[PDB]
RNA sequence: CGUGGAGGUCAGUGACGAAGCCUAGACCGUAAGGUCGGGUCGAACGGCCUCUAGUGCAGAUCUUGGUGGUAGUAGCAAAUAUUCAAAUGAGAACUUUGAAGACUGAAGUGGGGAAAGGUUCCACGUCAACAGCAGUUGGACGUGGGUUAGUCGAUCCUAAGA
RNA sequence: GUCGAAUUUGGGUAUAGGGGCGAAAGACUAAUCGAACCAUCUAGUAGCUGGUUCCUGCCGAAGUUUCCCUCAGGAUAGCAG
RNA sequence: AUAUUGGCGAGAGACCGAUAGCGAACAAGUACAGUGAUGGAAAGAUGAAAAGAACUUUGAAAAGAGAGUGAAAAAGUACGUGAAAUUGUUGAAAGGGAAGGGCAUUUGAUCAGACA
């Protein structure tokens, strides 16, 4: 139960906040978990996806499938891998759009903000 | 997909069809019901005379205030018409039913007309200027036309013991 | 570009069977008419021959 | 709202028009011209006894 | 009809025959109890994964 | 008897199918109605004890929306008038060119402008809708091109007036 | 009918609603004139017309009396619970 | 200390649920009308994902038939469900200047229960 006067339990209010989120607020939203190894490794359990990590399918019709997050379509919602597509006959491939909950981490793309990130969440890597 | 009747074993069946199709409604049942149950070729080329004008379609639902005529009496009837393009819609829907029955292969010999039918599509809705400032509708009725062409292919009585013994005596009296 | 075409003869369909000269007729009728629907026609001047 | 189905320029035309005597929208050149208006009956019209 | 194998109105829809398999399914587990591209892009993924001297010391 | 919402309860019903809708099938009530089967459908919903109201329609020349008979009917009959061949085209009474017959008859069906309209002008492409028949054509649809001033106007002057 | 003037007409300008304008017809004043058009007060006013939404059970009437001068509109007695 | 149907920022309801609720849930004070003051609508829903039907065939073409996508095309940008009025086809039946209804039975069709 809520106890703060400044936060609403608005269903209409939540609904219109999330459809309307702005790109940098849609990065926090699509989030998605570590595995267990990163986990143990890193010290934390989730962080917001981008695009040169690789990540691991743990639900839906394409579920243990890995590879590399080809964009981060914020725009609709969705993550697109690149080895996952469907195919037609006439050679035509179209990405499968993934929502980063139902996908896992397997290995972070390191940069220097991202490092202060994990630090500052409380990340102990090497 | 989704016709008014289908055919059991549409192996030896071929189907067309066409919506939206602007032609007259009543004139294209006419024409449907002319040409419902009869062979694929002399369909054709009865419609072909229809054209020709040397046979004509009967009219027997929508003919009120229509002019009489002596082709009317090949049907029994007084009232028919030659309406030419309900007459040219029906044969576009028949070519391509038979083109569909040659590439299922179906003997072209053997076809006749098993369903045809006729249901009003969304009308056209044209307007016009009328006096004193009116204005009333002036409408299309068009028409979605449908057909299916089919090959040609070639008790315990329980008794009473009154009615037992009767035919027990019968069968002792008889051989 | 056959994609889009597609699409914009789909979107026409409803307007054509409106029978919409294009998108910029959008002549509106009026429910009733008063000189149509105002009349009581006395022994005396008409509104109309 | 006190407002509600009242925001709207309708008068009667009258008895002995063939039509209700219910008042219609004025104005032309759209299609709420000639509507029936402010009566509970009436679509987009004024409830009975608007609540308080 | 159509698993034992005119004119008819009497049609059976692909989604109530999913449901009719899918409920015979569940019958029979009750009474027992009681692409050529992608071919094409493999391939090529799998295949992917002295000497001579001619001329002299001048200019031709 | 029945409807929308509310408190409680049936640890109620439901993707092995909620609600809704259709039904030549079945049952219970004097009745208001209630219940069951089959089909269709795809995500919510009910029994009982109570609370509450924007709670039950055949009518109001009722409102809004939709649809019939009339009916392939009335009609598309003012302005003298059209015809032949070729081309284009899937398709030509209606488009183009040629060959003919006619008309406006200089107070014109000619050549320019004012008010008004605003691209309708012209070229190319092009036919779903519109041109109350048709259409390959168009003032239609799509893409563009085009309006050149010291001397023509405005601009300046004053009129009734403001 | 009239057709060289009390002629026909374009543009500009002036007169605005309990007002204008009128060779006078209560004519005209944007298809509106016995009172222009628009919005608001306003859901204005009813001697009157029309309509007013489920079932069953039981009970169940009233024109017959006195009066406000009499119409109108009211008071009262009676019949039913 | 009091007022607050304007403005800015918040939290809520035994309220309404697309003919309701603001006129407006949508490029709504929009489109459209009027010389002008002003008047003023209609209009939400494929699918989890456009994967929005490649290819063959008939047709001038719109399209049709195969095929395919999809859990489903009884979801094909006319798209959730899909009532009634009204209409087509098929099957059964009645009909000598209306039809419809009530009581009773014949005929045809169809159907439940009780089956120890
Ligand atoms: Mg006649
Ligand atoms: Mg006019
Ligand atoms: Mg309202
Ligand atoms: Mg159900
Ligand atoms: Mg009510
Ligand atoms: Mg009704
Ligand atoms: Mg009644
Ligand atoms: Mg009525
Ligand atoms: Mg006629
Ligand atoms: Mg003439
Ligand atoms: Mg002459
Ligand atoms: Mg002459
Ligand atoms: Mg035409
Ligand atoms: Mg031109
Ligand atoms: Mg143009
Ligand atoms: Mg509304
Ligand atoms: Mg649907
Ligand atoms: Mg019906």
């Amino acid at each position: 139960a809520k106890q703060s006067l400044d936060v609403s339990s608005d269903r209409r209010k939540a609904r219109k906040a999330y459809f309307t989120a702005p790109s940098s607020q849609r990065r926090v939203l699509l989030s998605a978990p570590l595995s267990k190894e990163l986990r143990a490794q890193y010290g934390i359990k989730a962080l917001p996806i981008r695009r040169d990590d690789e990540v691991l399918v743990v639900r839906g019709s394409k579920k243990g499938q890995e590879g590399k997050i080809s964009s981060v379509y914020r725009l609709k919602f969705a993550v697109q891998v690149d080895k996952v597509t469907k195919e037609k006959v006439n050679g035509a491939s179209v990405p499968i759009n993934l929502h980063p909950s139902k996908l896992v981490i397997t290995k972070l793309h390191l940069d220097k903000d991202r490092k202060a990130l994990i630090q500052r969440k409380g990340g102990k890597l090497e | 997909a989704r016709y008014g009747a289908t055919s059991t074993n549409p192996a030896k069946s071929a189907s067309a069809r066409g919506s939206y199709l602007r032609v007259s409604f009543k004139n294209t049942r006419e024409t449907a019901q002319a040409i419902n149950g009869w062979e694929l070729t002399k369909a054709q080329k009865y419609l072909e005379q229809v054209l020709d004008h040397q046979r004509a379609i009967p009219f027997r639902r929508f003919n009120s205030s229509i002019g009489r005529t002596a082709q009317g009496k090949e049907f029994g009837v007084t009232k028919a018409r030659w309406p030419a393009k309900s007459v040219k819609f029906v044969q576009g829907l028949l070519q391509n039913a038979a083109a569909n029955a040659e590439a299922k292969g179906l003997d072209a010999t053997k076809l006749y007309v098993s369903h045809i039918q006729v249901n009003q599509a969304p009308k056209q809705r044209r307007r016009t200027y009328r006096a004193h400032g009116r204005i009333n509708k002036y409408e299309s009725s068009p028409s979605h036309i449908e057909l299916v062409v089919t090959e040609k292919e070639e008790k315990v009585v329980r008794l009473t013991s009154r009615q037992r013994g009767r035919i027990a005596a019968q069968k002792r009296i008889a051989a | 570009r056959s994609k889009a075409d597609r699409m914009a003869k789909m979107e026409r369909r409803e307007r054509n069977r409106h029978a919409k000269q294009g998108e910029s007729d959008r002549h509106n009728a009026v429910s009733l008419s008063k000189h149509l629907f105002s009349g009581k026609r006395g022994v005396g001047k008409t509104d109309f021959r | 709202s006190e407002k509600a189905g009242h925001q709207t320029s309708a008068e009667s035309w009258g008895t002995g028009r063939a039509v209700a005597r219910i008042p219609r929208v004025g104005g032309g050149g759209t299609g709420r011209s000639g509507q029936g208006a402010f009566g509970n009956m009436c679509r987009g019209g004024r409830m009975f006894a608007p609540t308080k | 009809q159509n698993k034992k194998n005119s004119i008819t109105t009497r049609t059976l829809s692909k989604k109530r025959a999913k449901k009719i398999e899918r409920n015979l399914k569940y019958a029979t587990q009750r009474k027992l109890l009681v692409s050529s591209l992608t071919l094409v892009k493999e391939a090529l993924w799998s295949v992917i994964d002295q000497g001579t001297t001619l001329g002299g010391p001048f200019f031709p």
